[PDB]
């Protein structure tokens, strides 16, 4: 469920 | 009203104890995104808020920047993003500010901006600088 630094 | 939503869910964050959800990294990025009239608040606010908060939130805070430059580079185009160009402005302090996460934290930022070169989401002049910083720490 965290953030990861990907694409939207 | 634009800027006060966005300033409230960004402070929210220390409501939350890290990692920080998607579901709250969308709701933060898209209050900037709605708000990109006021851009320059949108990135002061995200800004201060990395300069002042505790250091468990300086790589949620950097969540922040990256969720909010990938969500308008996709949205407005590459070339058209008003948030990286801006960001990029005071970028070496804000960096200086996220380095003082605990040290277990530190290569949660080297992956964001590893990430950021991949992609040029920053020039490499920028990018460097921000990678040197973090092996100068070591």
């Amino acid at each position: 469920p965290s953030y990861s630094p990907t694409s939207p | 009203e634009a800027v006060k939503t966005f300033n409230s869910e960004l402070y929210s964050l220390n409501d939350y104890k890290p990692p920080i959800s998607k579901a709250k990294m969308t709701q933060i990025t898209k209050a900037a995104i709605k708000a990109i009239k006021f851009y320059k608040h949108v990135v002061q606010s995200v800004e201060k808020f990395i300069q002042k908060c505790k250091p468990e939130y300086k790589v949620p805070g950097l969540y922040v920047i990256d969720s909010i430059v990938r969500q308008s580079r996709h949205q407005f185009g590459q070339e058209k993003d008003v948030f990286a160009p801006r960001f990029s402005n005071n970028i070496i302090s804000t960096f200086q500010n996220l380095y003082r996460c605990p040290g277990d934290d530190k290569s949660k930022i080297v992956r964001v901006l590893n990430l950021w070169q991949k992609n040029n989401v920053f020039k490499s002049e920028i990018i460097q600088p921000l990678l040197d910083m973090a092996a100068a720490l070591e």
